RNA sequence: UGAAACUCAAAGGAAUUGACGGGGGCCCGCACAAGCGGUGGAGCAUGUGGUUUAAUUCGAAGCAACGCGAAGAACCUUACCAGGCCUUGACAUGCUAGGGAACCCGGGUGAAAGCCUGGGGUGCCCCGCGAGGGGAGCCCUAGCACAGGUGCUGCAUGGCCGUCGUCAGCUCGUGCCGUGAGGUGUUGGGUUAAGUCCCGCAACGAGCGCAACCCCCGCCGUUAGUUGCCAGCGGUUCGGCCGGGCACUCUAACGGGACUGCCCGCGAAAGCGGGAGGAAGGAGGGGACGACGUCUGGUCAGCAUGGCCCUUACGGCCUGGGCGACACACGUGCUACAAUGCCCACUACAAAGCGAUGCCACCCGGCAACGGGGAGCUAAUCGCAAAAAGGUGGGCCCAGUUCGGAUUGGGGUCUGCAACCCGACCCCAUGAAGCCGGAAUCGCUAGUAAUCGCGGAUCAGCCAUGCCGCGGUGAAUACG
RNA sequence: GCCCGGAUAGCUCAGUCGGUAGAGCAGGGGAUUGAAAAUCCCCGUGUCCUUGGUUCGAUUCCGAGUCCGGGCACCA
RNA sequence: AAUUCUGA
């Protein structure tokens, strides 16, 4: 029972957070919970977009919910009426200018929590997870990159014997600061037991 | 320490006599790392000594601390099923630190309430060739020598 | 002692204040 | 469980041995009707835990045997009055005189209502070697009138008593976390509440599966 | 007891004695920092996804 | 010379890789030695076994469980018991019916929960001023699908954390050798904290490891000036208090510098020894970081979730009891046995953090805890705040005492609806055992051990002697 | 049945001129070991068979009884 | 010069 958080290890510098704004000690708890409440519905209505991310800056009774990700569409429809029932489900319990915003990502393959919930997704559809790894992994190196890891928790295939196949490529010195490296982590949820899977991405430094 | 051969700290040069011994002996004396209300006792017992005996408190303790300075002292051994406690030299680092220790350990035996009283008296029947620290030193010196039978043994 | 509660240290490991450590 | 339902305690015996457990324990319960509610309890009961005796904590399974016996029958009193007793006095045979010739010194004492007979020929005399042929049919009798309450109380025990695999009356197992009686066929899942006292159901449900079918 | 005693942390009834803190995250009831307001597990696990304003780890 | 009955699904040879050795060789860690202070003795605080109680919820179990969950159990918490109640239920969605549709306010019985019961009256879609009701928030009674579980299973699981281990290790690709398992690389030689590096070498590279890149502390500077200042003087009632000033102090931001670069000794190099210069050397002192993996370790009771089980109760609410129970037993801690001491009076030096139904300057009452008033403070500008040991001078004079403070009796203050269980402080009177502790046993190699005090967290208050930080004084020993 | 000897901690045995109750083992607590045994510290442990007497008072000295271990029960 | 660890 080792190994620690790669991101809270980078926070200072290295990467940076995902949600930024100053507050005092008697609101940060009800704003800080408000920054939850959208994470927690933006949880549900947005998975088929692929929320690799959720950046939220706020000045003062605003909000800069960014919601990056890397295929659109569903985010807005075709024209501007799912971002705009979005919008509408934000303030209907939030009182300040939910000021959206929407990014994309170009290489998909690149991002952690994208290629997590992907293999989160092979899995809950029965695949050969020995495989789907080895593959999801055959994937990132290729479309450029310098390393990759993946790793699968107990009850492959159903086995009450519950293993962890590991599978990496590259280079991962997660010790190593100047390096910026992606870290993901989607759960299956299938009728047995209920999978783990972690996604480590290599990219730049200095 | 079985890489480097440990280090011996330095003493800071006293702050009255200029001696980098008159320290050590109050180290010893120095219970807390108080030192202030160690070195006045010591300072206190000096004043004892010029107070009873012309001499200067310095003779006093190059005579007390050499005449108690064991020359041998007997270190155990196990060859291997051997509880043989070789006697041998004694280091004259180590002599040092085994009288000075002797020295505060017997002080802190005579009956005397105060405490400088202790110290200084100790010194003078130290130097005088008959202190309780003496005592320990041929009790140590008898052991040493009766047992000249493992000379073989000087490891 | 560090336990006599009415002296001076008493109420110092305390942290009070009595008729045995008046306020300055 | 016989200190929760009121019951007095007298430990009888109890003794260790080598290394943990406990090698022979017998114990007597009193109360108004006690023999009829630790009856049922009598048999093998089987446990299956992880073994903490093991390095490694394998899943291991323990056998332990219960047996249960009433307190009836406490005297211990034969007095062979001479009433079923036929005594004979036949003369001497051996060394003597005229003596042993003409005196009617040997004795034979008969027990009518069983079919022994001891005799005797120590002495001189025909009243010391009655008396001491009664001393001798008195001890015979003590190991023939006492092995008869050892064979009538060695088959009216029981035979629940292999104590081998297979032959077990209910099961106690931590691992799942259940206990089953083997007689009814429940499957009670509180097993580190039984082994407090609340037995009362399971024998309940004994002095129904026993007393159902005679 | 976990659902319906959060449904007891919610209100102030009678006297404020029975007014007791409660992570928001989950029903922890001890360790739980007035600040936040979230207990030690949930703040820890935020802290470390940088979901929390301004917080990184120290050293000294 | 030499069988059978019976019985077992193997007995067996050599050769891998490991583990182990009361085998060997080389080299480490407060591992022992060296050295100091402590435990186990006493009283007490805390946790645990046991025992008992209707219940004393539960888990954790050698190191790696036991001042550990618990960083705040009087009802709350609370999961346990006794008792009173509620069942569409305290909550999420949604359906159906006429009520009813924001809504606020009484009475009665009961300990409370809950059941009963008394009123104002509901903007609104809106044919429509209207009789009416379509009406959306949405509250009430009844019905259905459901909700709920801290009940079990940590060897069904995720995630997170402990330990080996801050150990020097573990692998891959290709080639070669071996029929193969598998080895070689990764051995030997030397060095280092290190699979760090150097030299050879059927190997050549590479990856996960260490390191470095991150922060704190030390030396220096640039920019910055309501902290600091006669460094310069001014007036200065005399407190940097005034104006006035960035040279210091400091505060926080960006950089330099140390790298074995320079000399000399050794070696083929790597590298080691010593010397200087330098504030600082051979990883300068601390962090943070802890590999493939082991322990079916622990954790369903932080959350999630497979599976089993109950659903007018294994759920929900309530007053109250319990987790604090004591003939015993183990662990971590606190105060002590004292003169390098205790008590008494007076006067000084820190650092790190923390304060609006919050920390409290200063007066007045009360010996006091504490209570009135009231100013200042969103805080490098006011306060919490006195640091303590110490320096200092006056009395005890070695007696279980002016030591030590357990226990008990009497009196009060403060939060809190409420201190019998069960709180923290104040005063008086009580002053028990303990005179350094059998066998065993704990930590630490330097600003460390010891000693002394300050802050925070949770929290109304607190059983906090626990935990995480901060600073004052400041050692002995290390041959091996 | 005669003569002789004994019973004392749970076990096996010692012991006093009458006033003192002891040894080894067991058993309990702690300690070591991962845990057992072995080892080390710390303790307790009795109407001295019952029933009477003398004595100031008896585990001991005499009387009776109960049980146990022995030796004796020959000549005809 | 110092014994033992059953059986998933
Ligand atoms: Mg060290
Ligand atoms: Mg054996
Ligand atoms: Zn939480």
């Amino acid at each position: 029972g080792n190994k620690i958080h790669p991101i809270g290890f980078r926070l200072g510098i290295t990467r940076d957070w995902e949600s930024r704004w100053y507050a005092g000690k008697k609101q940060y708890r009800h704003l800080l919970l408000e920054d939850q409440r959208i994470r927690g519905l933006l949880e549900k209505e947005l998975y088929s977009a692929g929320l690799a991310r959720v950046d939220i800056e706020r000045a003062a009774d605003n909000v800069a919910v960014t919601v990056h990700v890397a295929k659109p569409g569903v985010v807005i429809g075709r024209g501007g009426e799912r971002i705009r029932v979005l919008r509408e489900e934000l303030a209907k319990l939030t009182g300040k200018n939910v000021a959206l915003n929407v990014q994309e990502v170009q290489n998909p393959n690149l991002s952690a929590p994208l290629v997590a919930q992907r293999v989160a997704e092979q899995i809950e559809r029965r695949f050969a997870v020995r495989r789907a790894i080895k593959q999801a992994v055959q994937r990132v190196m290729e479309s450029g990159a310098k390393g990759a890891k993946v790793i699968v928790s107990g009850r492959i295939g159903g086995a009450e014997q519950a293993r962890t196949e590991w599978a990496a490529q590259g280079r991962v010195p997660l010790h190593t600061l100047r390096a910026n490296i992606d870290y993901g982590f989607a759960l299956a949820r299938t009728t047995y037991g209920v999978l783990g899977v972690k996604a480590y991405i290599f990219l730049g430094e200095v | 320490a079985r890489r480097r051969r440990a280090e011996v700290r330095q003493l800071q040069p006293d702050l009255v006599y200029g001696d980098v011994l008159v320290t050590a002996f109050i180290n010893k004396i120095m219970r807390d790392g108080k030192k202030n209300l160690a070195a006045r006792i010591f300072y206190d017992a000096c004043k004892i000594i010029q107070e009873k005996t012309g001499q200067e408190p310095l003779k006093v303790f190059k005579q007390a601390v050499e005449n108690v300075k064991p020359r041998m002292e007997v270190r155990s051994r196990r060859v291997g099923g051997a509880n043989y406690q070789v006697p041998m030299e004694v280091s004259p680092r180590r002599q040092q630190s085994l009288a000075l220790r002797w020295l505060v350990q017997a002080a802190n035996q005579r009956p005397e309430r105060r405490a400088a009283v202790r110290i200084a008296h100790e010194l003078m029947d130290a130097a005088e060739g008959k202190g309780g620290a003496v005592k320990k030193k041929e009790d140590v010196e008898r052991m040493a020598e009766a047992n000249r039978a493992y000379a073989h043994y000087r490891w | 002692g560090k336990g006599d509660r009415r002296t001076r240290r008493g109420k110092i490991w305390r942290g009070t204040y009595g008729k045995y450590r008046p306020r300055k | 469980f016989a200190e929760r339902q009121g019951f007095q305690v007298e430990v009888v015996d109890l003794t260790p041995g080598p290394e943990a457990g406990i090698d022979y324990a017998q114990i007597l319960v009193k109360g108004e009707n006690a023999y009829g509610l630790l009856s049922p309890e009598a048999g093998v009961h089987r446990l299956v835990r992880p073994s903490p005796f093991d390095a490694s904590g394998r899943r291991h399974t323990s056998f332990a045997g219960v047996e249960v016996i009433p307190e009836v029958d406490e005297e211990v009193e034969v007095v062979l009055k001479p009433e079923e007793l036929r005594i004979d006095v036949m003369r001497a045979s051996g060394p003597g005189g005229q003596g042993v010739n003409t005196t009617d010194s040997a004795v034979r004492v008969v027990h009518l209502p069983t079919g022994i007979t001891v005799t005797c020929q120590t002495t001189r005399s025909q009243i010391k070697n009655k008396e001491l042929a009664l001393k001798i049919l008195k001890a015979r009798l003590y190991e023939l009138e006492r092995k008869k309450r050892e064979e009538e109380l060695k088959a009216l025990r029981g035979e629940v008593r292999p104590i081998e695999w297979g032959s077990q009356i209910r099961s106690y197992v931590l691992d799942k976390n259940y206990v089953k009686d083997h007689r009814t066929g429940l499957m009670r899942h509180d097993p580190e509440n039984v082994l407090d006292g609340d037995l009362m159901d399971l024998i309940w449900a004994g002095l129904e599966w026993k007393a159902g079918r005679r | 007891a976990r659902k319906a005693l959060i449904e007891k942390a919610k209100r102030t009834p009678k006297f404020k004695v029975r007014a007791y803190t409660r992570c928001v995250r989950c029903g922890r009831a001890r360790s739980v920092y007035r600040f936040f307001g979230l207990c030690r597990i949930c703040l820890r696990e935020l802290a470390h996804k940088g979901q929390l304003p301004g917080v990184r780890k120290a050293s000294w």
